[PDB]
């Protein structure tokens, strides 16, 4: 009796440094846009 | 190579099924020929029923397809039928079921873009009920759509041209080629589909568990597919059919973020294709461009055309 | 029998142009004088007001046989013309444009009459003024029909006049309604339907006669017959003539095949096992009797497929509204008999099924008919397929006499054997 938790978006920690800086950027960087999906932290930056 | 990787997985994982039930197909006794014919039958054909009239009624195939698929028996043509009568025929209808969504989506959503999402729906809640059969259906949806991974075909030494089409997606008999436009809407009905699988939820069931394949596959689409060189004609047809699809979902969820990959394609990605499109094909390109100057300024991405709305779910 | 019913439904239902490859053919009053042709809207100069009306409604540019008649139309001296396209090619929105062209609003008195056949075909015209004239204020309509009440000492102070032939006539002749020496534009929409009543071409004519010499003779018609070419003569004087051949439709991209059945319930058991041997988004099935196509249908909702349905009795509208629900996809077959028999413009249309053959009058091949409806299927590369009910010898001996006419195999497909049923559809 256990129910898992959702994969929507990634964790703010469990994310590499470069993926950190593409989020909190103002502008995206082509080429460098990253896989994982954001995190909940930096939604409405 | 993690979606490459990944994408091993499912192919080689449904050559196994190929291979689980091998001699169902593999047999020629009239028995043996009429399980394959009523099986294969009363599988494929509430599928092919799916309409856009109504939810009240998107329910019967539903669960005309969980009794098949769970066991019980179904009323098919006649006789009613279950799979109990041979015991490879479970990991047969698993295979012919994920199949014919892709096929739906092949056919009908290419030429009719709206029954995109009442059949989705029900894929997306099937998946939930049954993993295995949506791993089936990720195993045909990759393979006749390679741009769904996505990954585009490489050109191996040695110029088999005609082989080389094949791993395009393109269909073609040994005499015969298939056309560019009767291709290109085979493949947009198959990725308006997928669009339409990830943001869709079964409303019945009472399921506290989440989406089989999650919308977070929607993002990384838009990603890995944004950052490698475009297709001429491909892309740029692709990466519109998909976000009018999900663009609409895509906004709510990652509500910034998202954004931040619009303004980009609109301005740095845009013109990574005016120079690899040739003047006789920019007409894909074009579209793309329409799509965005609307909703860039509206602050607001339209619904899909053809999404489920309350009524349709009462009737 | 009827071909103001055709007309009225075709109408109802057309979304779009009609693609056509063909060239169009020009025969100008003054041969030498030279070719008029527009590419574009800009080109031609309309009013503001018009140019707007004109991109609000969605058209970008032009159609093919636009490209020329707009020119020719608008081009002074006022150049009278004939045309001739197949319905669907931009007929009826070619003569609006020219109407509203030379319309002044600022006169209170009708400067341009229509003639339509009927009363509905003249209130569609009607709509298409509205939509391509709604920023023309205080432009108005007045529909010279039969049914439409007026006393006399009263005067039309519409700039555009829309009617059907026999009351339009008493409106200029005796009740004195029209001026008919204000006339600056004159058309007759449709002249293939018209001429199917003996009164209509008389009247029509009549009305021609008594207008200035200085008005603009149009006339426009879907089909090239003779008895359409020697009425329209007596009505255009001086015309030039604009024709575009009707797009021919073939087999090259359709496989033709037929199934040998004992019986209708085994023709009903072979319709079963072809769901779900092959990807089949919708479908149509053209039946020969009313009695078994509401008994296919019902059979074949029995079985949880859900089911279109067209047959006579039904209103023009209704009909309509059937149509219109199976393009959304409401519907995923289409069962009917007779009505509509040519094949409608569906796109997801992934078969056609003759459950009865094509037969003509006399019990002859219908081989127009098969054509048109397998024709819109494959059209410009696209892929179809065919499928064909034989219950007996003599429905036998047809199906190789259609062959023989397209000299294309209608190969044999048996039933039992799925594995061969999912070859076809590839
Ligand atoms: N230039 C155009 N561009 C786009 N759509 C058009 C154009 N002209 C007509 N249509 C549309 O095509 C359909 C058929 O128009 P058309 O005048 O009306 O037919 P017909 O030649 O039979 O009179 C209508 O739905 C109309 O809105």
């Amino acid at each position: 009796i256990i129910a898992t938790d959702n994969v929507l978006f990634t964790p703010r920690d469990k994310l590499t440094v470069e993926e950190l800086e593409q989020f909190q950027s103002k502008k995206f960087t082509l080429g460098k846009i990253p896989l994982k999906p954001p995190p909940l932290e930096l939604l409405n930056v | 190579d993690i979606t490459m990787q990944w994408y091993q997985q499912l192919q080689d994982a449904s050559m196994q099924c190929v291979l689980t039930f091998e001699g169902l197909t593999n047999s020629k006794d009239s028995q043996a020929k009429k399980i394959k014919m009523d099986l294969q039958k009363a599988a494929t054909i509430p599928v092919s029923q799916i309409s856009t009239i109504a939810g009240s009624k998107l329910k019967e195939i539903f669960d005309k397809i969980h009794s098949l698929l769970s066991g019980k028996p179904v009323q098919s043509g006649g006789r009613s039928v279950s799979v109990t009568l041979n015991p490879q025929g479970l990991d047969f209808v698993q295979y012919k079921l994920a199949e014919k969504f892709v096929k739906q989506g092949e056919e009908e959503v290419a030429s009719h873009h709206e029954a995109a999402f009442p059949i989705a729906v029900v894929a997306s809640g099937i998946w939930e009920l049954h993993p295995r059969v949506g791993d089936l259906i990720l195993a045909h949806l990759h393979k006749k759509c390679p741009y769904s991974v996505p990954f585009y075909p490489t050109f191996k030494e040695g110029m088999a041209l005609e082989d080389y089409q094949r791993m395009l997606g393109y269909q073609v008999k040994d005499s015969k080629v298939e056309q560019q436009d009767n291709f290109l809407k085979r493949m947009s009905g198959m990725i308006r589909l997928y669009a339409a699988i990830i943001q869709l939820r079964w409303p019945y069931g009472n399921r506290q568990e989440i989406h089989p394949h999650g919308l977070n596959h929607g993002w990384r689409w838009l990603a890995q597919i944004l950052n490698m060189e475009p297709l001429s004609d491909v892309t740029a047809t692709l990466l519109f059919d998909f976000l009018e699809v999900c663009g609409n979902a895509l906004m709510k969820q990652y509500q910034v973020q998202f954004w931040k990959m619009l303004i980009l394609i609109k301005e740095d990605y845009f013109p990574r294709i005016e120079a690899i499109t040739s003047s006789g094909q920019m007409g894909s390109f074009i579209r793309l461009k329409q799509f965005l100057e609307k909703c860039l300024q509206h602050k607001d991405i339209p619904v899909p055309k053809g999404f489920l709305t309350s009524s349709f779910w009462r009737s | 029998e009827d071909r103001a019913a055709q007309s009225l439904l075709n109408k109802l239902i057309r979304s779009n142009l009609v693609d056509n490859t063909n060239q169009v053919e020009v025969l100008q009053r003054d041969p030498n004088s030279p070719l008029y042709s527009v590419k574009s809207f800009e080109e031609l100069r309309l009013k503001p007001q018009l140019l707007q009306g004109v991109y609000a409604m969605g058209f970008n540019r032009p159609s093919k046989i636009q490209e020329n008649a707009l020119p020719l139309m608008l081009a002074e001296p006022p150049q009278n013309l004939i045309a001739q396209s197949q319905s669907g090619t931009g007929k009826t929105a070619a003569f609006v444009l020219a109407m509203l062209s030379q319309v002044e609003p600022a006169n209170k008195y009708p400067q341009c009459l229509c003639l339509s056949p009927t009363y509905e075909l003249a209130l569609q015209t009607g709509k298409v003024i509205e939509q391509m004239g709604k920023f023309y204020p205080e432009l108005k309509l007045a529909y010279a029909v039969r049914g439409n009440k007026l006393e006399r000492g009263q005067k039309i102070s519409e700039q555009i006049v829309i009617g059907t032939p026999g009351t339009v006539l008493d409106w200029c002749s005796k009740l004195k309604f029209i001026d008919p020496k204000k006339i600056k534009v004159f058309v007759l929409d449709e002249a293939d339907v018209m001429i199917a009543t003996q009164g209509h071409q008389d009247q029509s004519i009549r009305i021609q006669r008594m207008l200035p010499r200085n008005c603009q003779m149009l006339l426009f018609s879907a089909t090239f017959e003779d008895s359409v070419w020697k009425f329209a003569q007596k009505v255009v004087p001086d015309p030039n003539v604009i024709k575009l051949k009707r797009e021919e439709e073939t087999l090259d991209t359709i496989k033709q095949y037929y199934v040998l059945c004992s019986s209708r319930d085994e023709k009903f058991q072979a319709l079963c096992n072809l769901y779900g041997a092959i990807t089949i988004a919708q479908a149509m099935i053209f039946c020969h009797t009313r009695k078994t196509a509401s008994w296919l249908a019902a059979e074949l909702s029995k079985e949880g497929h859900q089911v279109a349905l067209l047959s006579g009795e039904m209103m023009v509208e209704q009909r309509a509204a059937v149509i219109e629900r199976f393009r959304e996809g409401k519907e995923k077959v289409l069962v009917t008999t007779n009505v509509c028999a040519r094949g409608i413009d569906v796109e997801q249309v992934s078969v056609v099924i003759n459950f009865d053959l094509p037969v003509d009058k006399d019990g002859n091949p219908d081989n127009e008919t098969y054509l048109h409806r397998i024709g819109r299927t494959g059209r410009f590369g696209k892929r179809g397929l065919a499928v064909n009910m034989v219950d007996s010898k003599h429905s036998m001996n047809i199906l190789n006499r259609i062959q023989e006419h397209f000299n294309k195999k209608i190969e044999r497909l048996d039933t039992d054997d799925l594995d061969e049923i999912e070859k076809i559809a590839n």
